[PDB]
């Protein structure tokens, strides 16, 4: 690395900063004073104190990134998001007065609870101890259920029996089907949690 | 405070690390109490310097256009992109890359954000008119070397709280990071 | 020949050429104003082609043809 | 609704309109424009259930030349120009629009750069050895035009014997419409049929039955340079083309009872920088010379009181999902990421 120990990541936080001196306690004004002479890294190139910044969805832009080209990555990103926006006009346009209450158009709300709906709460561990491996469950931390619901997503949408449907349009159909607890993979999430309580004996073994 | 080998060259004597130790804590609590100005100084005999210049970046100077504009003038780096920014105490958000509009030079959308960036978080955006002429890299590079630039001038127009919290931001500090051989 | 030429001229040319025959059809429908049109027309064809220059050129053809 | 106006008659707009939306009924929609509309002004439309225009200075410039022209003087040439993505083309439709309600024939060109790139199926003229046929986008024109102006096509008469084949033939005297039926069937006759169109809508309108309108979008096509090739692999020069070369005759001013308006537009042009956008760099010093003398009228980016017009536009029809879009803070930062730019305003909102 070519910023030595004493360099620390920045914070981009717009409101932090605003924060009044009178609401900061003993700790964060120390936290504030220490941060003065310490040494901060220079902001990449990504975040920034933009209000529209999000960072699950660029987590999921750069993890669709092939070979770096970030702004095809981006163009896919806002292509799907736009597709789903459409989408879900045209079912609120064609819907009676009293269906057009619960249909969601905003496609950031509908993305983040599709990547919710499809995080799995435990996993498998491979582990060979008598010879033969034994796959133990264990509960999963926050980050890896929320990196294998990006996982999926992606795998899914990669598959290649959707045959030159582009990808925008594989990526909107599927978060439109895993916002309603629909699609493969939601099959996914649950035969994972079948898997692994199919053997809930093995967690001894952990 | 003075590190135990160059203590023993003061003293010109060989002296174990629990009595340096107690050297220190006998010196903490003279600071502690109310000391006064000979034994400030003597206290000052042993402190070396580790510099407080962290804190504070440096502010460039305010010049003036023969018009009668006020203005500063910064340089920023990124890669082999190198960036050279002017910006006007008063304008209406005109950035102007080489002579060309900003959204005409950064097509894409992140290379815009990159340059919002800096005036967005002292919530200056449409206040200030830039001229910047940056040469030498690819689009990020352009981009990142222009921010910093841009940053570096705005300091001279902001509060010193403001130029440390876009210290703290990460807004004034050049990108070291390059291509490895 | 044309083709050679690096500065342009007005005279005997298809500019000139045209607002002639449209100077005619409006008569027969029916100056400094051409000394500013050739000088607009010059300027866009020599010079660098900047809004000020499109702009000039606008007002004169604009007066030439009779728009307001 | 501050950013829409009741007045929905583009004969009567005036300057106290500039940033406001006026409505084009699905009936004007589907009649004047089959074709003219940008590709994605159309999905803003379906998604909408509305076509709302805003009116602006370039549109109003226009209209207002066009109210007072004097139709014994030649046409004249109208060209719009103006940044990439700044509404030159729905200033054009907006024009377009207001022709149509006043009973002229309009021959609208939707994108002249279509006809230079991306052809299959390319021939050799009957009629003229020297030339090529372009029967799909013949064709595919014709349709639409019929389409415009199918309330004329039965009043308009030809005034020549037209022959097609030693078997069919068109006599003097048979509506328009029967070429154009003619060129709709036999694709084979299709860049046939419309050049006869021209002949006939230039010739006619001069002796006064009908006010004409010749729309081209993408005019800066017809002088310069295409990628289509013969089968020996050259190039092919644009005026070897039939369906390029009969539209540069509606382009000269040797006619009268009409206007000639135009749209330059780098987008989808051959051999072209990115950033130029001004008539000389676009046309090239042929396209100059063939309009010389012409109107130049220039489109702008969104001033201050549209772009608040339009966001506003936006925010009625619910379209800005993100819940800082409203505030003040997300206008300034879409201010600052489109610099106003109409179009990179709409794509970012797109998302939104
Ligand atoms: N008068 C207008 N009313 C409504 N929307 C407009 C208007 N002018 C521009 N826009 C918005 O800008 C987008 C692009 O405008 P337009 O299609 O007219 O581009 P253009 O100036 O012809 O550019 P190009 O060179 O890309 O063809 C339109 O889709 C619409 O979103
Ligand atoms: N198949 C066919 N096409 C015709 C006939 N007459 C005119 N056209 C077409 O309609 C256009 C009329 O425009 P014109 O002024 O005559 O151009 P020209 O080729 O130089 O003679 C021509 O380019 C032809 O393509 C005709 O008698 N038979
Ligand atoms: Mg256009």
């Amino acid at each position: 690395s070519r910023y030595s120990p004493e360099f620390k990541d920045p914070l981009i936080d717009k409101e932090y900063y605003r924060k009044p001196v009178e609401e900061l306690t003993e700790e964060e004004k120390y936290v504030r004073e220490l941060k003065k002479t310490q040494l901060i890294k220079a902001a990449p190139a990504g975040k920034t104190s933009s209000v529209f910044e999000d960072p699950v969805i660029s987590k999921f832009t750069n993890m669709m990134m092939i070979g770096g080209n970030k702004v095809l990555a981006r163009s896919l990103m806002i292509q799907t998001l736009e597709a789903v926006k459409r989408k879900q006009f045209e079912k609120y346009h064609a819907a009676s007065a009293e269906e057009q209450a619960t249909i969601e158009r905003n496609p950031y709300t509908i993305f983040h609870q599709a990547l919710k709906n499809c995080e799995p709460m435990i996993g498998l561990v491979p582990i060979l101890k008598g010879g033969r491996f034994y796959q133990v469950p264990v509960p999963l931390p926050d980050r890896r259920r929320r990196f294998l619901a990006m996982k999926w997503m992606i795998t899914e949408c990669r598959d290649k029996k959707h045959q030159r449907t582009l990808m925008p349009e594989k990526l909107s159909h599927k978060l439109l089907e895993a916002f309603h607890n629909q699609g493969p993979v939601i099959k996914r999430k649950h035969d994972l949690h079948k898997m692994a309580e199919a053997n809930r004996a093995l967690a001894h073994y952990r | 405070w003075l590190i135990k080998e160059e203590l023993e060259e003061m003293l010109v004597e060989k002296l174990s690390d629990l009595d340096y130790m107690q050297f220190i804590r006998l010196l903490e609590k003279l600071l502690t109490s109310q000391c006064g100005a000979a034994e400030e100084e003597f206290v000052q005999r042993f402190r070396r310097s580790v510099t407080l210049e962290s804190k504070k970046q440096l502010i460039e100077p305010v010049q003036y256009d023969e018009q009668g504009m006020a203005f500063s003038k910064s340089e920023g780096k990124r890669k082999t992109a190198k960036a050279e920014a002017i910006v006007y105490k008063h304008g209406s958000g005109r950035i102007k890359v080489n002579g060309i509009d900003y959204q005409l030079y950064f097509p894409i959308t992140q290379d815009r954000e990159q340059l919002m960036f800096p005036f967005h978080f002292v919530d200056r955006l449409g206040k200030h008119d830039v001229t910047c002429t940056v040469s030498g890299g690819g689009r990020s590079a352009q981009a990142g070397a222009i921010r910093l630039a841009m940053a570096k001038a705005l300091c001279s127009f902001v509060t010193e709280d403001e130029v440390e919290w876009m210290r703290q931001a990460g807004l004034l500090t050049t990108d070291p990071r390059v291509r490895e051989r | 020949t044309e083709a050679d030429m690096e500065e342009y001229i007005w005279e005997n040319s298809s500019s000139e050429r045209n607002i002639l025959e449209t100077l005619l059809q409006m008569k027969a429908a029916e100056t400094k104003e051409i000394e500013e049109y050739k000088k607009s027309v010059v300027s866009l064809k020599n010079e660098e082609e900047n809004e000020n220059s499109i702009s000039q050129y606008k007002e004169s053809v604009k007066r030439l043809l009779n728009v307001t | 609704a501050i950013s829409r106006t009741n007045e929905n008659d583009p004969a009567k707009h005036g300057d106290q309109h500039e940033g406001q939306h006026y409505n084009i009924s699905p009936q004007d929609l589907e009649t004047v424009f089959p074709h003219g509309l940008p590709p994605r002004f159309v999905m803003q439309v379906k998604t909408f259930s509305e076509a709302c225009l805003m009116v602006r200075k370039p549109a109003l410039e226009l209209l207002h030349y066009l109210k007072n022209t004097s139709f014994a003087y030649p046409a004249i040439r109208y060209l719009l120009y103006g940044e990439k993505g700044t509404g030159k083309t729905l200033s054009l439709c907006h024009v377009i629009h207001f022709c149509a309600k006043q009973d002229w024939l309009i021959l609208h060109i939707p994108d002249a750069h279509l006809w230079v790139k991306n052809c299959r199926d390319l021939l050799q003229s009957s009629y003229n050895k020297q030339r090529f046929d372009q029967p799909l986008e013949a064709s595919t024109w014709l349709k639409n035009f019929k389409t415009t102006n199918e309330r004329f096509l039965n009043q308009i008469k030809v005034q020549e014997k037209y022959v097609w084949n030693k078997r069919e033939s068109t006599e003097k005297g048979s509506p328009l419409g029967e070429v154009v039926e003619q060129g709709i069937t036999r694709v084979r006759n299709a860049t046939d049929a419309v050049g006869i169109v021209l002949k006939e809508l230039k010739r006619q309108s001069s002796l006064g039955m009908f006010h004409l309108l010749v729309a081209v979008d993408g005019i800066n096509a017809l002088w310069g340079r295409t990628t289509l090739k013969r089968e020996d692999k050259s190039p092919i020069a644009p005026e070897e083309l039939a369906l390029v070369h009969n539209l540069r005759k509606m382009m000269k001013n040797d006619w009268h009872g009409g206007a000639i308006v135009s749209a330059l537009s780098q987008t989808g042009s051959l051999f072209k920088p990115r950033k130029a956008y001004l008539p000389q760099e676009l046309l090239g010093k042929e396209g100059f010379d063939a309009l010389d003398p012409f109107i130049p009228i220039l489109v702008s980016n969104y001033n201050p009181k549209e772009f608040e017009s339009c966001i506003q536009y936006y925010l009625e029809n619910n379209w800005l999902q993100h819940e800082k879009a409203p505030t003040e803070e997300g206008k300034k930062e879409l201010l600052f990421l489109s610099n106003a730019n109409p179009s990179l305003l709409e794509r970012h909102c797109a998302y939104l």
